[PDB]
RNA sequence: GCUCGCUUCG
């Protein structure tokens, strides 16, 4: 199996087929934002502090560039380690303090890695 | 000359391979009279020194060849009725190397120091097919000892001397005629001389212990003299033959090649004071006090 | 020993003491031989250091030219006066009665 | 030895028998050859091979004065009680030259 | 390389932020799944997450050895005890999968559900690796030990009533040394007991084929408009770089950046101390175009003097009152007087003779040489020439500064004529 | 003396005894102060190093500390209480010689050109040579005596150093450690460390067919035994554990516990376990097994002489270890005195001030510096020849001896394996400068332009690595370790994680280091054969400055050099502006360096500053050394270390046991730039003579030379020899004195 | 190994041809040539090295091994088996040696030094053993060599 | 070759049952009967025909 | 004066 690329991956996921797919992307430790009214400090800003709605755009440039515009800065998305073992994304919802529900949402096949474009951040200032 | 010797390299003696210890380490190995030496060399002469086919034939006869070196594939097939190991001999490579090895010779090679494999276990189906069906020995061994065979079945000797590790065809390009000889990097002179097609009357060796054990003490003395003289000439420095003759005679005057080490010196000399002064002072002195050996001043 | 560096140093030092300069013997560089040769030929000396020399003993000129030049010689601490030794009967050791 | 700081030892025997044995067995004239292969070790060395080579070259031609000087350069010690025996010159008609 | 196509939007959902777990089987390939395997139960703990799945495996399949199943069932449990049995029947029917915690914090990990033109991200509350646990063998070994104890007790057919009354072996609750107490706390048994102190929670299993799976799968999405400007995530690249890389906390010691971090007066002073000869345009270029020229001029007028249109650092700046000559040890006042005399000679004439200065100032050769090397170069047959050429542009641009420096040099010349008796 | 000593004091700030609780001795802050002499009665006095040389005393400063303790449960504080004497290195921060002018040096009778950096003890000058050793926490694949290609790892933490090995003696891998009676199969250790499935073990080892074929025998041997769970493997390991000769305390069935503790703490100390989680240790041993399997084929055996795996310990680390050991011994002695005095003496409350002996640390430091033998029982280090007498034969002698480096081999035998000149010594160590004799090749000299790195905080390195996409090793199985495009990233021997497309990672890390957000001494290298990205941040590594080359043009231009000459910028400005950067041996292994501008090609990353910097200090005196033979250069360095000449400007007031001076020394006419750099022309050690190369009178046959009588009569070669005769008139115990 | 042998052969061809050219172009009365002809000191090889071209630097009878990864020095490309990148010295002692050539020459010199250092002790021990073993024999008057006993 | 049980992941050995040879694990009742031929070749390196030197 | 270590020397 040849090593695929994220641009062709998304292209075949949307153009070649229309079936939905579950992905597992690794975001950096700190996102380029501030915790909104979270009682602070320049601390880590993760997805647990952000609200719902559109938070960023995914751009696919020429020559295979795959970027993620999360505001003023732009990260880059690359393919992670090609896992071949079974990865099941499930939802374990403890609705009651005594009985909970485990909901198998789907299967995880591909892994993405999002990284800060440090070169652009350096040449900017 | 030991100080004069430079301990050079690249002196492959015309074969551009077969790194041999020459110089002060070689002189040390010679004078120590060790039973096992580093890189032993055996020169064998051929009855038909002009034919290369005969040279390669006797080379295959003397050189140890493993089963995996000639078999093209060995596969452990687990049929629904029984499981066994099938070895396919490459007859093309066999006739290329001119080895006198068939399916029957391979079968006879098996059942020799291999967990006591019974003759009924090994069988022949085709012209170059060997089928091995092992059985549980009940000594902490089950059928899943097949893997053990997979570890050592290709490492069995089918033809050649087990002590012989590598033999090469050296050629002399004399203007009168180009003759063929065998250079064997093994430690078994008797087997090389006993092989068919090898002129054993003109076979020498570097290991003095093997020469002593095989052809007598005088042959060992002659081998010591020739080897020391050759090692000395390799460095461009010359020594009168009388010195090396006296050394060989001193090493071979009690009927056994005794080295210059403390053991050989103790076996040759008798004076307690010299044995104590050279090495193992306290041990020799206490042993002499125990034996009450009177030491002269000769 | 193939110490051509000594000859180059001698030539550079001769050129320097002729023109009142300090030539450099920097590794993988320094003053080239052509420059010191031009400095020698400019001052009226030979471009190779070899000069016509008359023997002091016989008073006759030598058949071959002599390579003259200033060389930086350094004296070492190893002296014959400190290394010269002579031993009479002298004292002996208490344990073993030897010098 | 190479005369670059070698320290050598010098022993004095205290017995007539030892002195005689040293002079006879270990005499310099009696040990001109090594016992290893009989090759002579005490022989000419640098500045003696080159000097004799340049001397015995075919280009050398000495007049009477220079030849007499070179011959007399050795007439010291036990050679003070022998005749010089100046050899006849090779070339004599144009110029009297000793090779 | 412009973004020609695939301008996918990214949405965020917080519905399953605390209920989303990632289960990965390191020993099970992705080809074979547990969709057809009927699960029985799942033990879990809210804190210190470690889930144990208990599933059921078939027996009538040809891939199961009923004899070995009976053997292992008789080994793990008793004959017909069945009070606490790892298997309900006499065959190995239940399988246990134990989870290991990969990392403590999983905030940087997120699950991405991709739909046509959108990608929804959901944070992960925890990630665990599920592996087949071997726990029935431990109970089998414990049962074998108790059976060995029973066999030891059964050496005789009838065992007399043993007078093995438990003598009161109440041990001293010794005050444990702090080192030994730390060793006990860091012991594996203490950690395992602390983990076991938390009660277990039982959960049922709902497979992917269940309708509840597709029902709750929609919770990974979020209701929102296609185009919405996020209030947060608006920091500049410099602010982001400062966030993801927080800080830890001769006379030319200070670097250029450390210089620029200092006030303008200190910058001018250090530059004049280092170079000691530089034009005004070079100083403006080094300090930066964002600094006004009047401020730089006022700063340099306090630490430098005008010589032939160039600026030379003052003598007292190079030689403080407590310093001395490194070559002769004379006080710094004499060095300042000599340097002022040299600068005055340079203002009067471009060529300065070293011997004349040495004679007038009565100083040694090395001090005069150091004074000249700071502002002059050796020109053969001409003496010492000022290193920089006559800069008439700065003189034409600022005549008032020229007049101020001229009257200052007049005062300095008066002082020098009073001192050295010129 | 400014940072490390405070950390050592903080590590042992509180000391208390078990008996009579609520009693403690708390250290607050420690100071070393300025050097002083205890000659005056209970009064200190500033003393110059030359005075210490003359009076045959030590040049040290009083180590004091402020403390708080409890005498009778009442807190008593001391603000200035001396506890020892630290010998002060010359020209250091606290040394009186620093920040002084040559006139002030003359006032103190000290040469301004003196290199310094040496200790003065009892009147003698001792220099601590730079120690060279193998890097710690690194896997070494090497062949054994029988030819078996095994592995070894010397995991060294701040407390314990343990060398664990792995062998293939019988086609299967056995793990050998000093705490185990017999080497046990690696699969049993795998099962004991949490991972019990054999499939996971095989995936961690590798997915290559030859890897499985090689690892098959180990799995078969493991399946021969009944070891299948973690408990069984731990019991088997504990059976192979021997008690440390009846360790005090009731065991109470510690067998499995001892096995687990040895697996967690003793085995692979450098690999840390968070809470008894051997996942990282499992991955580490799996990578080690994979390396052994790969090395069992093609003979890619790592070499010990590669200086990229070498570390240099200066006097700082040695003095830190010695001070830590001495302070621990002092604290133990104080605790023993407390335990012996407090519970039985009297109602007169015991205080440590009456028992704080101040001679302990002082005598320890003095003896360790003077005798040169260091015996650290806390670290079990028994070293000798650490300090050597500074040679005052000449200025060049001392200047070259100050930059010496000794080998760990500690020559006693003919190794002839480190004595070779490895290509890794380029730019770091002088190739020609070596003592001719038995110490040939094991005593070396640093190059003219070199630097030794210190330790870093290692925090921002981990942060940048985690932010750069390095996946956590605990998140994925070992199968990803067998992929051809997955590269392992390490950190000082610890597995930092995995990565894909390591080129981007390396480029970003180098650019961030050039920007200044990462320390310039942090090195990053890539090994494509093993597919491992090494990130080194420990101290002792050798680094060399190189000009950065981007697109066939160096970053340094003529304008930058003009600004440097005029004084606009310094070397730190070149470092900050991404113009010149430090390269390590491991890092320069992957970089392309050009000797000159004309040699720069398309694939060039750095440019050599100056080639003549390859030679050392002693080799710098050689005029035109590239025109001579290497043994000639070595002999010249050896003789220049013994060259006679002036020592310094204070050579007249200096009184040594043996001094050689030249009557009329002259600076050489052909001087190297190194001579101008080291200011040798101010202190020459020879004379220029009109030499004529010819044969004369046959008195110059072999290496001899003929001298002129008139030349020697006019002062040529005239020398002076100064010897010292010292006598002592000491007062004995009885009230009688030598007169 | 075939490529290594061929490259060594070509470098030796260059060396010997340059030496022959230098010996042919040299005029008589040349002091190095004169001392080489009479054999007092030096030889034609030293003259060729110091005048025409230095030979291939050989370590243990082979080219310079790769100290770094797949290359001897970082100044050359990876997997580069060029002569100048493996020990060859194109320039002579008169013209001056490049830093890489000087480093290789120093490597060879240090190899020779350590070889002699080991040889000294090894032959000392061998000589001690041989003399201690052979010191008893003596030539008698009956032309028969007999031991002490 | 090396085969592992899908149940627990331990190595599978080859034994003989009551009907046919089968792969089996030593820690679980999982078995797998052999239906068709199974082979695992290795292709050992052939002893290269050495040539005469000189 | 004994011992050991370093250092040089050929
Ligand atoms: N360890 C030693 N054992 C015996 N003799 C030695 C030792 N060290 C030096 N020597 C004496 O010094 C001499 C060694 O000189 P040698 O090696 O032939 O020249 P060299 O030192 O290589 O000089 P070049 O470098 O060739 O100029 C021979 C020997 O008598
Ligand atoms: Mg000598
Ligand atoms: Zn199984």
């Amino acid at each position: 199996l040849p090593k695929d690329v994220s641009v062709a991956e998304l292209l075949r996921e949307l153009s070649l087929t229309k079936e939905e797919e579950l992905l597992f992307l690794q975001l950096p430790d700190t996102l380029p934002g501030q915790p909104p009214t979270q009682d602070i400090a320049e601390n880590a800003c993760t997805l647990a502090d952000l609200t719902e709605g559109q938070v960023g755009k995914l751009l696919i440039r020429k020559s295979g560039r795959v970027q993620l515009l999360l505001g003023k800065v732009t990260l880059d998305v690359t393919m992670g380690t090609a896992c071949s073992f079974l990865q099941e994304l499930v939802s374990v919802g403890l609705g009651d303090s005594r009985t909970g529900e485990m909901t198998v949402l789907g299967h995880v096949k591909h892994k993405l890695v999002c990284s800060p474009d440090f070169e652009s951040l350096l040449d900017h200032k | 000359p030991g100080t004069q010797m430079t301990l050079k390299t690249f002196h492959f003696a015309g074969v551009a391979s077969m790194n041999i210890t020459l110089g002060v380490p070689r002189i040390k190995e010679i004078i120590n009279a060790s039973k096992a030496i580093s890189t032993p060399i055996i020169t064998a002469q051929l009855d038909k020194d002009d034919d290369a086919d005969y040279a390669r034939l006797v080379k295959g006869r003397i050189e140890k060849t493993l089963l995996g070196e000639i078999s093209e594939y060995i596969e452990e097939v687990f049929l629904p009725d029984d499981c066994f190991i099938l070895v396919k001999l490459s007859l093309e490579r066999i006739r290329l190397l001119r080895l006198e090895v068939n399916a029957e010779t391979v079968r006879y090679s098996i059942c020799t120091s291999k967990l006591r494999v019974k003759p009924g276990d090994v069988a022949v189906h085709g012209e170059a097919v060997v089928c091995v069906t092992p059985r549980e020995n009940s000594k902490s061994s089950m059928y899943y000892v097949l893997q053990f065979l997979k570890e050592d079945l290709p490492k069995v000797v089918v033809q050649g001397i087990p002590e012989v590790s590598r033999a090469v065809i050296h050629i002399d390009e004399q203007s009168g005629k180009e003759k063929y000889k065998l250079l064997v990097e093994g430690d078994n002179l008797r087997a090389v001389m006993a092989t068919h097609g090898v002129k054993g009357t003109r076979t020498t060796s570097n290991n003095t212990y093997e020469v002593e054990k095989t052809l007598g003490i005088e042959a060992a003395r002659t081998t010591i003299i020739n080897e020391i003289q050759y090692t000395m000439v390799n460095h461009g420095m010359s020594i009168d033959r009388r010195h090396v003759m006296l050394l060989s005679d001193l090493m071979t005057y009690k009927g056994e090649v005794l080295g210059i080490t403390r053991f050989g010196l103790a076996k040759m000399k008798e004076s307690v004071l010299m044995l104590a002064s050279f090495e193992k002072t306290a041990d020799h002195l206490f042993d002499a006090a125990y034996f009450g050996q009177k030491d002269s001043v000769c | 020993r193939m110490t051509v560096g000594k000859l180059i140093e001698l030539l550079a030092g001769k050129a320097g003491v002729l023109d009142g300069r300090f030539h450099y013997g920097t590794a993988f560089g320094g003053s080239k031989v052509k420059d010191v040769c031009e400095d020698l030929v400019r001052h009226g000396y030979n471009y190779l250091g070899k000069d016509y020399v008359t023997s002091g003993i016989t008073g006759e000129p030598l058949e071959a030219y002599i390579y003259f030049g200033p060389v930086y010689y350094q004296k070492l601490k190893h002296m014959v006066l400190d290394k010269m030794h002579a031993r009479a009967r002298g004292p002996r050791a208490v344990l073993t009665r030897q010098p | 030895a190479d005369f670059d700081g070698d320290e050598m030892n010098l022993h004095l025997p205290q017995t007539e028998e030892a002195k005689a044995e040293a002079l006879v067995l270990m005499g310099t004239k009696a040990n001109l050859v090594t016992p290893r292969n009989g090759e002579p070790l005490i022989a000419a060395i640098q500045d003696f091979l080159t000097g004799a080579y340049l001397l015995t070259l075919k280009d050398t031609f000495f007049d009477r004065a220079k030849a007499c000087q070179i011959i007399a350069s050795i007439l010291v010690g036990k050679d003070e009680k022998i005749k010089v025996r100046l050899p006849p010159p090779t070339i004599l008609k144009p110029v009297t030259l000793w090779t | 390389d412009d973004p020609v196509v695939q301008e996918i939007d990214v949405y965020l959902a917080k519905s399953l932020a605390e209920k989303l777990y990632l289960f990965q089987y390191p020993v099970r390939p992705a080809s074979m799944t547990y969709d057809d395997i009927p699960h029985l139960s799942a033990k879990i703990k809210p804190k210190q997450q470690k889930v144990e799945l208990e599933m059921a495996i078939d027996t009538l399949n040809p891939n199961y050895c009923r004899s070995k199943g009976e053997q292992i069932a008789l080994n793990v449990d008793g004959a017909c005890a069945d009070e606490t049995s790892t298997y309900s029947s006499k065959l190995m029917d239940k399988q246990t999968f134990c989870s290991s915690q990969t990392t403590s914090n999983t905030s940087r990990y997120a699950a991405a559900l991709y739909r046509q033109g959108e990608l929804h991200l959901t944070p992960l509350h925890g990630i665990l690796q599920l592996r087949p646990s071997f726990s029935y063998l431990d109970k089998a070994d414990a049962k074998h030990r108790e059976r060995e104890a029973a066999n030891e007790a059964g050496d005789s057919s009838q065992d007399e009533a043993e007078d093995d009354v438990k003598q009161i072996t109440v041990r001293f609750s010794r005050p444990e040394s702090e080192q030994a107490r730390q060793r006990r706390v860091q012991s594996y048994e203490f950690l395992q007991k602390k983990h076991a102190e938390e009660p277990w929670v039982h959960l049922h299993y709902y497979g992917l084929r269940d309708s509840r799976s597709e029902h709750e799968r929609q919770y990974l999405l979020c209701p929102g408009s296609s185009g919405v400007e996020n209030t947060e995530l608006v920091k500049s690249p410099s602010e982001y770089l400062m966030m993801l890389m927080p800080p830890s906390q001769p006379s030319n010691v200070l670097s250029m950046a450390q210089l620029r971090t200092l006030p303008l007066a200190d910058q001018i002073k250090i530059l004049m101390k280092n170079v000691k000869v530089m034009p005004f345009a070079n100083l403006m270029s080094l300090l930066g175009p964002s600094i006004d020229s009047v401020a730089v001029l006022r700063g340099i007028q306090k630490v430098a003097m005008l010589v032939q249109g160039n600026w030379v650092v003052k003598s007292d700046i190079l030689y403080p009152k407590d310093s001395s000559s490194p070559h002769s040890g004379v006080p710094a006042e004499v060095l300042c007087r000599g340097r002022d005399f040299v600068m005055w000679k340079f203002t009067q004439s471009r060529w300065v003779v070293r011997k004349e200065v040495a004679t007038v100032t009565k100083l040694c050769a090395e001090d005069v040489k150091d004074f000249l090397e700071h502002m002059a170069v050796v020109r053969i047959n001409k003496g010492w020439e000022f290193i920089l050429p006559y800069d008439g542009e700065f003189i034409k641009k600022h005549p008032d500064v020229v007049q101020r420096q001229h009257m200052l040099w007049t005062g300095i010349q008066a002082k020098l004529e009073k001192v050295y008796n010129l | 003396i400014n940072v490390e000593i405070k950390k050592i004091m903080k590590a042992n700030e509180k000391v208390t005894s078990d008996a009579d609780p609520m009693w403690y001795l708390k250290y607050l802050n420690i100071y070393v102060g300025l050097p002083d002499v205890e000659e005056s009665f209970n009064v200190t006095r500033p003393v110059s190093p030359h005075e210490c040389r003359l009076r045959d005393m030590t040049y040290s400063a009083p180590i004091t500390v402020d403390i708080e303790y409890t005498r009778g449960s009442q807190r008593i504080i001391r603000n200035a209480l001396p506890i020892g004497r630290m010998p002060i290195m010359l020209r250091s921060s606290n040394c009186v010689l620093t920040g002084k002018t040559p006139a002030e040096f003359a006032k103190l009778n000290e040469c301004p050109l003196d290199p310094g950096g040496y200790f003065i003890v009892k009147g003698v000058e001792k220099v601590i040579l730079i120690q060279e050793q193998l890097s710690k926490n690194r896997i070494i694949v090497e062949a054994d005596r029988k030819g078996a290609v095994g592995a070894s790892v010397t995991s060294s933490t701040h407390e314990k150093k343990s060398r664990t090995n792995m062998a293939v003696k019988q086609g299967r891998f056995y793990l050998r450690h000093n705490t185990l009676s017999e080497d046990i199969p690696i699969v049993i250790i795998f099962k004991a460390m949490g991972v019990e499935s054999d499939q996971e073990i095989v995936q961690m080892i590798g997915t290559e067919e030859h890897v499985m074929a090689a690892f098959g025998p180990s799995l078969e041997e493991c399946q021969k035994a009944q070891i299948f769970t973690q408990m069984q493997a731990l019991k088997y390991i504990g059976n192979k554990v021997r008690r440390q000769r009846m360790w005090g305390g009731g065991p109470k069935k510690t067998k499995i516990e001892e096995a687990r503790e040895l697996l967690a703490s003793t085995i692979l100390t450098h690999v840390p376990v968070k809470e008894f989680n051997f996942r990282a240790k499992c991955i580490y041993t799996a990578v080690m097994v994979r390396r052994v399997i790969l090395a069992q084929g093609d003979n890619k055996v790592d070499d010990r002489d590669y200086y990229g795996n070498k570390r240099l310990e200066l006097a700082g680390q040695l003095l830190s270890l010695l001070f830590e050991d001495l302070f621990k011994k002092f604290n133990s002695e104080m605790k023993k005195i407390a335990d012996q005095v407090i519970p039985k003496q009297r109602a007169a409350q015991f205080d440590v001030v009456k028992h704080m002996r101040q001679d302990q640390i002082t005598n320890g430091m003095v003896n360790a510096i003077s005798t040169g033998n260091w015996s650290l029982k806390r670290f079990k280090m028994d070293r000798q020849g650490v300090t050597q007498v500074l040679s005052r034969l000449s200025y060049i002698s001392a200047l070259g001896m100050m930059t010496r480096i000794s080998s760990q081999f500690e020559k006693t035998r003919k190794v002839s394996g480190p004595r070779s000149l490895q290509p890794s010594q380029w730019g770091m160590l002088c190739p020609s400068d070596t003592p001719e004799g038995e110490a040939c090749g094991l005593v070396k000299n640093l190059a003219l332009m070199t630097h030794i790195t210190t330790d870093m905080e290692d925090g921002p390195i981990v942060k940048l690595a985690s932010n750069l996409g390095v996946e956590d090793v605990n998140l994925l199985c070992g199968e990803e370790l067998s992929y051809p495009n997955v590269f392992l990233v390490f950190l000082n021997g610890n597995i930092l994680g995995v990565i894909r497309d390591h080129k981007k990672l390396v480029n970003t890390f180098r650019l961030m280091r050039r920007a200044g957000y990462i320390n310039e001494f942090v090195s990053i290298s890539t090994n494509l054969t093993d597919r491992c990205v090494y990130i080194s941040s420990d101290g002792g590594r050798l680094c060399r400055p190189y000009i950065i080359v981007k697109k066939q043009k160096p970053a340094v231009t003529n304008k930058h050099m003009e600004e440097l000459a005029q004084g606009y910028r310094n070397f730190e400005d070149f470092l900050h502006e991404s113009l010149v950067e430090y390269l390590d041996v491991n890092e320069e292994n992957d970089c392309n360096i050009a000797l000159y501008e004309h040699t720069i090609n398309k694939d060039t990353t750095h440019l050599e500053i100056e080639p003549f910097t390859l030679l050392g200090v002693c080799a710098g005196l050689i005029p035109y050394p590239h025109h001579n033979q290497s043994p000639r250069n070595t002999y010249q360095c050896a003789m220049g270390k013994q060259a006679m000449g002036t020592i310094g400007y204070n050579q007249r007031n200096r009184i040594d046991t043996l001094m050689y001076l030249l009557a009329y020394p002259q600076k050489p006419m052909v001087k190297t730039k190194t001579i101008e750099l080291i200011e040798f022309e101010k202190l020459p050690a020879g004379q220029n003579a009109t030499v004529a190369v010819m044969s004369y009178s046959g008195y110059d046959i072999e290496d001899a030379l003929v001298l002129n009588k008139a030349s020697l009569d006019r002062g040529f070669g005239r020398c002076l020899v100064y010897k010292n005769a010292k006598c002592t008139l000491k007062r004995y115990t009885n009230q009688t004195f030598d007169k | 190994e075939t490529l290594e042998a061929l490259i060594l052969k070509e470098l030796s061809v260059i060396r010997d041809h340059a030496g022959s050219a230098c010996l042919r172009e040299l005029d008589k009365s040349n002091s190095p040539l004169t001392m080489a002809l009479c054999g007092s000191k030096g030889s034609f090889i030293n003259i060729s090295q110091m005048i025409a071209c230095v030979g291939q630097q050989a370590i243990s009878g082979s080219r310079v091994p790769d100290g770094f990864e797949n290359r001897s020095l970082p100044h050359f490309e990876k997997h580069s088996k060029l002569p100048a990148a493996k020990g060859f010295v194109a320039n002579s002692f008169y013209s001056g040696l490049t830093p890489t050539e000087f480093f290789f020459h120093t490597m060879a010199g240090r190899e020779g030094l350590v070889d002699t250092a080991v040889k000294t002790a090894e032959t000392g021990y061998m000589q001690r053993r041989l003399v201690k073993s052979l010191e008893d024999l003596c030539s008698q008057y009956d032309l028969t060599v007999r031991s002490s006993t | 070759m090396l085969l592992f049980c899908p149940g627990c992941g331990n190595g599978l050995i080859v034994e003989e049952g009551q009907r046919c040879h089968r792969f089996a694990c030593n820690t679980c009742p999982y078995v797998h009967n052999i239906t068709r031929k199974v082979t695992n070749r290795k292709y050992p390196k052939l002893k290269e025909v050495d040539d005469v030197l000189g």
